[PDB]
């Protein structure tokens, strides 16, 4: 593994220094793999919630409006698949107090086992408002050439819609996907591409063995899982889809919500 | 040169009723090579001195449906704003002040009102305001009304509405400048007008201490002069 | 034994297992900001609010402490949900499950499946 020269940890100190190399890196290397670490699912919805898609959206909403992000990993790649000559993954670490926040002990415990520093997160952590302010005027979001990649990104794209708008998520999915299309137009979802494939099924680590991909970093983290997401997509598209991702069917959709 | 007059004629009698037909005439007349000339003509001679007729030109851009031309227009606007900003700030340049205000209005109309951002590599607003405060009193007259004009169109954007972190980031700095005792009544009333237009309360904002960080204000990027 | 919290808009109901659930006390948020207590189930008595302490925020906190058998100098995992509801971070009909000690329900399979993206 190698989490030093390929993965860069972004704290609250080196945020404007490492956001300067993102604006100059998104111009030529556009595809961004995405991962989000958050304290889990903690609140269940009630009511006349039929329409299992609608149920999934409300389960997303009830938890996103109350829980707070703890990590966000972005990996930069170009169309062919090359990486930007050195540091290609940024692991943004946010603020999270283990004593005065919302979390599920079955997620926090295994994240702590994986290696997240919950004493360091309390002191040196990125404020979400500041991160969003730097993100809007960066070209990473709201552009057109950027094509985001993600794996089962139900909560991944909701936590940052809340972060990027500083407001609660919309009540129905109609007003959620409309704003998601304005923020991130291309939402290539590896799991949706998976449920059209001959045999590929399971989770991220259970498909990284079928695709024969080596994980760089430490498991369950944000930066080291975005890299695996990117490599998985650039192998699936090359091998199964005959170097094409049809925009109409497989793009703009998520798993569960779509 | 004969074509040069035709473009002026087409832009002169523009109206909402004949917009499509005039667009067809322009597409027939002007070429692809001459498009930069039309972009410079519209952003230098028509938009920047005529603040009343701006929705017409935004609708012209929408009807034409040319992303390359839109990028050319935006780049020319940014270049003009930079040229005006990094100039000798004479105290009597009312024409230049109005020119900058109108161009900033145009920028906010064609970027923020279109649900697109103002890129940092092209123009930074918060740093511009902080540099204006640190440079003196003359540059504030150039910057604060310009930023107010740019932010005026944020209310028509479902992305850049007040609760947006970036818009609050700019508005809290403007609130600090409003609280400043050395700022003038003109600028203070302009900030209050912008707050009213965005339907915010100047008392309900969350000002910080950005003007008190001498270390941060020393190493600022220089978009002014 | 398990405990439940239901936030049906302006009503925060706390209930205990007995999976039938019996409510113990409900907080109602009035028009502007007023908070009202409606201890029920036993419908009064039993759990007694101590002398002096009168404010709704404090009565609800004390009742949650007595329900969860927690320490005095402790802000338990139900107290946090109560505070979030009062501050207005729970503006929708929602359901919160808890064990007896007050933390959210232990869901190992869901956590493992939601961190492995299964
Ligand atoms: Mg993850």
């Amino acid at each position: 593994v190698e989490n030093s020269q390929v993965i860069c940890e972004v704290w609250a100190s080196n945020l404007e220094e490492e956001m300067r190399k993102i604006r100059e890196i998104v111009l030529s290397y556009s595809y961004i793999a995405m991962d989000t670490e958050f304290p889990g699912v903690v609140v269940r919805p009630i009511g006349e919630f039929r329409s299992s898609i609608d149920y999934q959206y409300q389960l997303l909403r009830c938890n996103v409006d109350l829980l707070k992000i703890i990590q966000l990993g972005l990996t930069f790649t170009n169309e062919k698949g090359e990486y930007p000559s050195g540091i290609n993954t940024w692991q943004f670490n946010f603020k999270f107090n283990l004593t005065e926040d919302m979390y599920s002990q079955d997620s926090i415990d295994l994240l702590a086992n994986s290696g997240l520093q919950f004493q360091k997160h309390e002191e040196e952590g990125i404020d979400t408002l500041h991160f969003a302010e730097l993100l809007m005027t960066s070209g990473v979001v709201l552009c057109d050439n950027v094509k985001w990649l993600s794996f089962h990104s139900g909560y991944d794209f909701g936590y940052m819609v809340k972060l990027l708008t500083d407001s609660r998520l919309p009540e129905e999915e109609h007003e959620f996907f409309h704003i998601l299309n304005l923020f991130f137009p291309s939402i290539y979802d590896v799991k949706y591409l998976m449920k059209s494939c001959k045999n590929l099924k399971g989770g991220l680590q259970e498909v990284a063995d079928q695709l024969d991909l080596q994980r760089i970093g430490r498991q369950h983290q944000a930066g080291s899982d975005s890299l695996l997401t990117g490599m998985a997509f650039f192998r699936m598209k090359e091998l199964f889809f005959e170097d094409s991702i049809d925009d109409a069917k497989y793009c703009g959709r998520l798993y569960g919500l779509g | 040169e004969n074509i040069q007059e035709k473009i002026a004629f087409i832009f002169n009698n523009l109206s909402q009723s004949n917009m499509t037909q005039k667009v067809e005439e322009l597409k027939e007349t002007v070429k692809e090579e001459f498009m930069p000339w039309v972009s410079q003509y519209l952003v230098m001679k028509r938009v920047s001195i005529e603040p009343n007729f701006h929705s017409l030109y935004s609708n012209f851009l929408d009807t034409l449906k040319n992303p390359e031309f839109n990028k050319m227009v935006l780049n020319e606007t940014y270049r003009n704003i930079k040229v005006l900003l990094t100039s000798d700030k004479a105290a009597a340049n009312f024409s230049d002040r109005s020119l900058l205000k109108n161009l900033g209005h145009w920028l906010g109309m064609i970027t923020l009102a279109k649900n697109k951002p103002i890129l940092h590599t092209d123009l930074d607003v918060k740093s511009l305001l902080l540099e204006a405060y640190v440079k003196g009193q003359q540059e504030l007259l150039y910057v604060v009304p310009f930023v107010a004009k740019v932010l005026e169109s944020s209310i028509r954007s479902v992305v850049f509405r007040p609760p947006n972190p970036w818009t609050m980031a700019i508005m809290n700095v403007l609130a600090e400048l409003h609280q400043e005792h050395d700022l003038k009544l003109n600028l203070k009333f302009e900030i209050e007008v912008l707050c009213k237009n965005l339907a915010l309360d100047i008392n309900e904002l969350k000002p910080g201490n950005l003007l008190k960080d001498k270390d941060r204000l020393k190493n600022l990027d220089e978009q002014l002069s | 034994m398990k405990r439940l919290i239901i936030c049906n808009g302006n009503k925060l109901t706390v209930c205990t297992q007995a999976e039938k659930y019996t409510p113990i006390f409900s907080l109602t948020k009035e028009s502007d900001n007023e908070l009202t207590l409606e201890l029920s189930g036993v419908a009064r008595g039993y759990y007694i609010i101590p002398s002096e302490l009168t404010s709704s925020q404090a009565r609800a906190a004390h009742l949650i402490t007595l329900l969860t058998r927690a320490e005095e100098s402790q802000t338990t995992d139900m107290h946090k949900i109560l505070n979030s509801f009062v501050s207005g971070k729970i503006t929708s009909g929602s359901m919160f499950n808890f064990e007896n000690d007050g933390s959210f329900k232990r869901e190992p399979e869901e956590a493992y499946n939601l961190i492995n993206k299964i």
